[PDB]
């Protein structure tokens, strides 16, 4: 058990950090990309290339 | 002696492959199938190399392209090989005829 | 006026090259090794000043809660400039600037239009010192790490096991990094607030600080990997000149065009003098003590200089540096295989020239066995066509004498590597001689002048003097090819009579050792009898020359070497008593006994060693009647990098969560959040991202 215990302790550290640093909206790949394009993430790529 | 005939670029892709594979270095590897097909590919490459020379017959040339000089009375291109230095001036790059 | 740099200067807190003198002490942030700052002559002149800035900032956090732009900032800028300049000169303990920053962070979070430049500069200075405080807790954390490592290692020390150490690394990793209950949660809030702003260059520093707060474990692991370069507990300057010369080297590799050029030759001379490290000594207690110390990463720096960015290969300023750099690189790998195998991955740079860059391959392969036995089908076969088409190089021809040829008998599997060039070379570079080789060639070599005529460049005969390469590769014990080698060979029995026509000592030595290696090879040789009756004649007229040279009263050196070389022939396979090989008759037994005793007499009478005298007596008589912490730190950094997998989960997930967090009880008000959360935080983030390319 190598890749499972590491995942467990990583999830534990992540959860500890989340409740330390803290009506949440839904999330999906179909919405974050059009949100990033709405705020203009296309222009950053097309000017950085 | 001095006459040189101009030419276009000549692609050497399968010809160099055949010259590399036809010289037995250490293994002396020969093949009735691989070497025969390689020789056929080199011959076809030479034929399609020649068939575009007649296509590019009247065409001006600008400074910046490859020009491939050909000796007329010898039918022999003049080449510059990177490995071999000149015989007389021993810091140079020798020219030959191939 | 008070920071005029007369007694002091700015010192970075992340300094390297720790010692054994302060790490046995396990104390918290209250005390350090220096226990403060400089001596008691200057601290009292600033002690009454230090409380002033603290009282002023404690008043600022009291009654400047909304903001101030009414010339109070026209004093806070000067007081934080004074604070910043006193931080950089190291007049603080860690217990003081922590108190400064635990209240300094609270003065900003009490919440494209143009604004005031003055507060922009104030915020730039304070984020600069917030950038500094993260660079001093790194040194504390590294110090505590090797302190607890030393105390746990010496608790279970087996020297004047490691399993007890491994159960604590995860414990301290989960204790001192997380799992608490060091600004806290409000540290990131002011970072986000400063990031969401107008377009300064301040936001670049704030965002770099935000990325510096995260990704903390991998960077402390990398720093801890880099800082372990322990020395013999002095380090007064020993690493310092190497480091400042490397930094001097950093400015003379990319572009040499000319103030920078005049430094290169001097610094290469200095680096070579430091690298040779008293070669006339035992080369163990002085060379190896400092040999690992420039193996900190100073390997490819010289190679980047050697990567020839400039191509002016005429007679110019190339030769003033390249020969010296080559010599320094030869001194870099003359110690052992640790540097040799490390440089063995860069064998693609020294292929074509054969003049100056061939000395690297010439000298790097002295006596290794497990590195030069792994030669592929491309390295030694690169030089098969480089022997031709470039002349015969005397300097190069000693290289393949070392990589492949022999130490006695080297190996059998590389005989196909070294012998297949003879049939691949259609030019047949290995010729014997022409018909005029008697005096038209050999009268100029050493019959004219001695001392190798300014370092052995004749271009003609040493290419045939180095035929011991051809002689002993398969003639030791290999039964690979006997007919193939002997067919193109100079046909040994024929070439004897042109040797006796005119004798030359070096060519004679090469001929006798070639013949000795040929005869003692195998017992499956087909022809022996006419090789045995004719070697008697050369043995007789060579013992005549040995007796002639024996009259010299220790006034020669070639004869002694010749006698030693001929000693093995006497000690080689015994003679035969068949129809041929006449059994040492009157004409044969009268020269192999009486004249051999005198040969050994001169050596015994002279200062010659008895190592070769004994074989002559036995053969002549017989023939008549007939500091463990270096591995420990590597083990520790390996065990520390073993836990990198949960770090990715603990890092990337919290990053993508806090970038999905612009608004969650930030002050949870209304006026400061509808600008904050409108899909515009990432908008300003990527707007600043495209402006940082310049």
């Amino acid at each position: 058990l190598r890749q499972l215990e590491d995942h467990k302790r990583g999830e534990a550290l992540r959860q500890i950090l989340v409740n330390r640093y803290y009506s949440r909206g839904e999330m999906s790949l179909a919405e974050v990309q059009c949100h990033l394009d709405k705020e203009g993430a296309s222009n950053l790529v097309i000017d950085l290339i | 002696d001095c006459l040189f005939k101009l030419c276009p670029m000549n692609r050497y892709s399968a010809q160099k492959q055949f010259w590399k594979a036809a010289k037995p270095g250490a293994n002396s590897t020969t093949d009735a199938v691989l070497l025969n097909k390689l020789h056929h590919a080199a011959d076809l490459e030479k034929k399609q190399n020649e068939t575009e020379n007649r296509k590019l017959l009247g065409t001006v040339i600008q400074y910046g392209n490859v020009i491939q000089l050909l000796h007329l009375k010898s039918n022999k291109y003049l080449t510059v090989n990177k490995r071999l230095p000149a015989l007389l001036e021993k810091n140079a790059m020798r020219v030959t005829l191939d | 006026m008070h920071v005029d740099r007369d007694p002091q200067e700015q010192v970075t807190p992340v300094k390297y090259a720790r010692l054994w003198s302060e790490i046995p002490s396990e104390i918290a942030i209250d005390d350090y090794d220096s226990s403060g700052a400089s001596k008691d002559e200057i601290k009292e002149r600033f002690a009454q000043t230090m409380e002033f800035v603290e009282e002023y900032l404690r008043d600022v956090v009291c009654q400047r809660f909304p903001f101030s732009d009414k010339e109070k900032n026209k004093l806070t800028f000067e007081v934080v400039n004074l604070a910043r300049n006193l931080i950089y000169f190291g007049f603080y303990n860690f217990s003081d600037l922590l108190r400064l920053t635990k209240i300094l962070l609270a003065i900003l979070d009490c919440v494209p239009e143009k604004e005031d430049i003055m507060v922009m500069d104030t915020k730039l200075k304070i984020i600069e010192i917030l950038q500094f405080i993260l660079n001093v807790r790194l040194d504390y954390r590294i110090s505590c790490l090797l302190c607890i490592f030393k105390r746990e290692f010496d608790e279970s020390n087996s020297q004047s096991p490691g399993a007890l150490d491994f159960e604590h690394i995860e414990e301290q990793a989960e204790g001192i990094f997380g799992g608490s209950e060091h600004g806290g949660r409000t540290f990131l809030r002011v970072l986000l607030h400063l990031t969401m702003h107008d377009y300064p260059p301040l936001v670049s520093g704030a965002l770099q600080l935000l990325f510096r707060h995260f990704s903390q474990r991998q960077e402390v692991l990398q720093a801890f990997k880099q800082v372990q370069l322990l020395v013999t507990s002095q380090d007064v300057d020993n690493y310092k000149q190497i480091k400042q010369d490397l930094d001097q080297l950093r400015s003379i590799v990319e572009k040499s065009e000319s103030y920078n050029y005049r430094v290169v030759k001097e610094i290469l001379i200095r680096l070579s003098k430091l690298c040779v490290q008293e070669s006339a000594s035992v080369r163990k207690s002085r060379k190896q003590q400092q040999r690992l110390l420039r193996n900190m990463g100073a390997h490819a720096v010289v190679l980047e200089l050697l990567q020839i960015p400039y191509e002016k290969a005429e007679d110019t300023k190339m030769q003033e540096i390249m020969r010296l750099a080559h010599e320094f690189l030869q001194n870099f790998c003359a110690g052992n295989q640790q540097n040799q195998a490390l440089l063995h991955k860069h064998i693609n740079l020294f292929l074509n020239p054969g003049i100056l860059e061939a000395v690297t391959m010439q000298h790097i392969f002295m006596n290794n066995f497990q590195l030069c036995s792994e030669i592929n089908e491309r390295v030694v076969q690169h030089f098969v066509h480089c022997i031709e088409t470039h002349g015969r190089n005397v300097q190069y021809i000693k290289f393949l004498q070392t990589i492949v040829k022999a130490e006695g008998k080297f190996i059998k599997k590389c005989q196909d590597m070294v012998m297949a060039e003879l049939v691949n070379s259609g030019e047949d570079v290995l010729v014997f001689y022409n018909d005029r080789a008697s005096f038209q060639t050999l009268i100029q070599m050493m019959r004219s002048e001695r001392d190798r005529m300014d370092e052995n460049s004749p271009l003609f005969m040493y290419h045939i003097h180095l035929v011991e390469l051809l002689a002993v590769c398969t003639e030791g014990k290999n039964v690979y090819t006997e007919i193939k080698c002997n067919s193109l060979l100079p046909l040994d029995d024929i070439v004897r009579v042109v040797t006796h026509e005119d004798c030359i000592p070096e060519v004679k030595i090469a001929y006798i050792n070639f013949l000795n290696h040929c005869y003692v090879d195998t017992e499956v040789e087909m022809k022996e009898i006419y090789t045995s009756n004719h070697m008697w004649k050369l043995f007789e007229n060579f013992l005549v020359d040995i007796c002639r040279a024996c009259n010299n009263t220790s006034d020669r050196k070639h004869a002694d070497s010749v006698l030693e070389k001929y000693v093995t022939e006497i000690v080689m396979s015994i003679v035969t008593t068949f129809f041929s090989s006449p059994f040492s008759d009157q004409s044969t037994t009268l020269q192999t006994r009486q004249p051999v005793f005198v040969q050994l007499l001169q050596g015994v009478f002279r200062v010659y060693h008895c190592n070769w005298l004994m074989p002559s007596q036995k053969a002549s008589v017989e023939s008549c009647i007939r500091r463990n912490i270096i591995e420990r730190l590597q083990d520790i950094v390996s065990a520390l990098e073993d836990r990198l997998r949960p770090l990715v989960q603990a890092e990337l997930s919290v990053l993508v969560d806090v970038l999905h967090r612009p608004e969650l009880l930030f002050p949870e008000n209304t006026d400061a959040r509808r600008k904050c959360e409108s899909g515009g935080f990432i908008c300003k983030l990527i707007k600043h991202t495209k402006q940082l390319l310049e």
